[PDB]
RNA sequence: CCUAAAGAGUAACGGAGGAGCACGAAGGUUGGCUAAUCCUGGUCGGACAUCAGGAGGUUAGUGCAAUGGCAUAAGCCAGC
RNA sequence: CUCAUAAAGUGCGUCGUAGUCCGGAUUGGAGUCUGCAACUCGACUCCAUGAAGUCGGAAUCGCUAGUAAUCGUGGAUCAGAAUGC
């Protein structure tokens, strides 16, 4: 039903109710599943509300949500303030990894704009 | 209801100790919490108003009224005595019940909530404060709603300062940061 | 308060997973389950470097 | 030149100038020019005026200017008949009464204010005189 | 990056001035290099200027910033956008 | 409206603006209400849409020009 | 002897037409290996995120049989480092 703020699907199976908790995927469904002993094929809709609490629990033991998106833009923040060259990489909109900047790096660099 | 107990038997006294007043009506009160809800693109479609009007009403147990506009304005491309918002005002018993609604349903269900600002008080001792999902208040289920909407809250009372006002609300414990 | 007008206004029970129960007049009809409260919110309850990980890293 | 930036009214009746002026006392400064005689000045005799002050002075104390042309005067263009419309505007001027203190100065040496005094009221069309500040 | 076991990298020169240092006081800022080694908490609020392709960039380094590369403090690309 | 000289009136190819309508409610009465503007606070919302509070006191409004009016409202709202 | 268990296939279950259990770009954290050293500037693994993209205009290319098309595997270069050959 309602986990860590956000609303599940109820028509869905429960890995991938869980890939849309922020934070949690594939395998981090798996260890959630397996920390509850609960069954994957059983659906959200024949979930019982202890098994439900059992879930908020495990995913409390982890960390997703606003925890998580806090803790990325403070390290971003904090790389663009220290200034280092990721820093000035995140600064200027640019990739950040080492990719080729001759062509493509559309997707960090935005849609096309021509003169 | 339970809170106006709480208010009467224990608030005003503990007021009259951390303020040093000469009177137990000194000891400010609520006067009245209104709740709106601006639905500006009514001008694009006025349906769209009565179901935000709906929910209001779900929310608040009261009928709202559909407030129009004061003055045209170019900029929202907006004429005189047009329907945009949409308000209720709360007094009494139903202050007491929507409040306990409020302070112990609605803060906790905030999305990513961290407390709210003790700095949103208008200089005068009144509070307010803006909700931007009204899918945290339980009023309204999930797949019904039509479109993301939020509102925005005021508490008005009788405190004749933001202290003062502040000092009430963490007597109600209000979560202040 | 007018007559026929405003929404239809009962008493309803709600639990919270904590093992809370409260009394609440409201609209909905059903009775509520929630996920949480006030009384074991994280904020409410109060619940809510490099060097130490350069040493604990790297340490000789 | 001055000119009011603007005004309720294109075109003014033509008034008369009885009565003597107030505004007969140094308000500001401490040397002042105030006139004597009765009549109009041109906002050109005004900058002409203050352009003589100012540069016999050479830019020390400070200068202030009482009056300002308010009024329009009309002129009727050449060859043309009497009436078929008021004539258009076609410069400002300020009516003077006698005893308006019309420029004022401080910061100088008497001797100096006397002299730029001198320029200034050599190029205004009306009787003016020297005048210096009084405690009450 | 460098494997756990095989710990972090410091030039042997840059050790040995950044020691000296140490005892014996805040100096002109440190001249390398040696944009290849990493910092410790043994520079902690120091200036070294660290050689980017022509000059010697001063970086300051702190202790909230520490275990990142000089090099990567010091920028060797100079571009400031086209059409300007 | 001014010229028009503190009763009225008073010319010019004198100086400035408007009309050739509108409304069965925008009329009658009864009952109630008070504006502009600015500041603070607040979700989208921004300088300005909606709300709360404060200052202010008609600087608003008057179906349409200007003058003279108007809070007992002639201004705003509702019933008949 | 090792690289080296080939994949597509086949059998079953689920997904049921959705920007989706497609896509896997980008970005954050945590590591492994080579190499003196991986920041400018390596590859790979895990965890987290999940972008454009719903078959593509004018135009244009390859192919007549074990061919096109698809699915994997090896080698040269090389300490490491292929969607290339
Ligand atoms: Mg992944
Ligand atoms: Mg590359
Ligand atoms: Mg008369
Ligand atoms: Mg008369
Ligand atoms: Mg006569
Ligand atoms: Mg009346
Ligand atoms: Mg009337
Ligand atoms: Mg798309
Ligand atoms: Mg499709
Ligand atoms: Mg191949
Ligand atoms: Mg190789
Ligand atoms: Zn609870």
């Amino acid at each position: 039903a309602r986990i860590a703020g956000i609303n599940i699907p109820d028509h869905k199976h429960a890995v991938i109710a869980l890939t849309s908790i922020y934070g949690v995927g594939k395998t981090r469904s798996k260890a959630i599943l397996a920390a509850a002993g609960i069954a994957e094929d059983v659906k959200i809709s024949e979930l019982s509300e202890g098994q439900i609490d059992t879930l908020r629990d495990e995913v409390a033991k982890f960390v997703v949500e606003g925890d998580l998106r806090r803790e990325i833009s403070m390290s971003i923040k904090r790389l663009m303030d220290l200034g280092c060259y990721r820093g000035l990489r995140h600064r200027r909109g640019l990739p950040v990894r080492g990719q080729r900047t001759k062509t493509n790096a559309r997707t960090r660099k935005g849609p096309r704009k021509p003169i | 209801a339970k809170l106006h107990d709480y208010y009467k038997d224990e608030v005003v006294k503990k007021l009259m100790t951390e303020f040093n007043y000469n009177s137990v009506m000194q000891v400010p009160r609520v006067e009245k919490i209104t709740l709106n809800m601006g639905v500006g693109e009514a001008i694009a479609d006025k349906k769209l108003l009565d179901n935000a009007a709906a929910d209001l009403a779900a929310i608040s147990g009261q009928k709202p009224l559909i407030t129009k506009a004061r003055k045209s304005v170019a900029g929202f491309k907006i004429r005189q005595g047009y329907p945009i918002g949409c308000k209720v005002t709360l007094r009494g018993e139903r202050m007491w019940e929507f409040f306990e609604r409020l302070i112990t349903i609605a803060v906790p269900r905030i999305r990513d909530f961290r407390g709210l600002s003790a700095k949103s008080f208008d200089g005068r001792g009144n509070y307010s404060m803006g909700v931007r999902e009204q899918i945290i208040f339980p009023e309204i289920d999930y797949d019904k709603v039509d479109r993301v909407r939020g509102l925005d809250i005021t508490i008005t009372t009788t405190a004749k300062s933001d202290e003062e006002g502040r000092a009430l609300l963490a007597a109600f414990d209000f979560p202040f940061r | 308060m007018k007559k026929d007008i405003h929404p239809k206004y009962e008493e309803i029970t709600a639990s919270c997973s904590c093992g809370n129960v409260m009394k609440i007049r409201s609209t909905v009809g059903h009775d509520l389950n929630l996920d949480v409260c006030s009384k074991c919110h994280p904020f409410f309850t109060g619940k809510q470097g490099r060097v130490d990980r350069f040493n604990k890293r790297f340490n000789i | 030149m001055l000119q009011p930036k603007r005004t309720k009214f294109r075109k003014m009746h033509k008034g008369r100038n009885r009565g003597l002026a107030q505004g007969t006392d140094v308000s500001f400064g401490s040397f002042g020019l105030k006139a004597v005689g009765r009549g109009r000045l041109t906002a050109r005799q005004i900058e002409a005026a203050r352009r003589a002050m100012t540069r016999a002075v050479k830019r020390q104390g400070k200068i202030w200017i009482r009056v300002f042309p308010d009024k329009p005067i009309t002129e009727k263009p050449l060859a043309v008949r009497m009436g078929k419309g008021k004539g258009n505007v076609e410069y400002w001027v300020a009516l003077i009464q006698p005893g308006k203190v019309l420029y004022e100065m401080d910061g100088v040496p008497e001797e100096l204010a006397r002299e730029a005094f001198k320029l200034a009221a050599a190029k205004l069309p009306i009787k003016t005189t020297f005048v210096t500040k009084t405690v009450m | 990056p460098r494997s756990l076991k095989k710990g972090p990298f410091i030039d042997l020169h840059l050790l040995k001035k950044v020691e000296k240092a140490v005892e014996s006081g805040d100096k002109k800022p440190l001249r390398t290099w040696s944009r290849r080694s990493t910092i410790f908490p043994n520079m902690i609020g120091l200036t070294i200027a660290v050689h980017n392709g022509r000059q010697h960039v001063p970086v300051f380094v702190t202790d909230e910033m520490v275990g990142h590369k000089l090099g990567e403090f010091a920028p060797t690309r100079t571009y400031r956008g086209h059409a300007a």
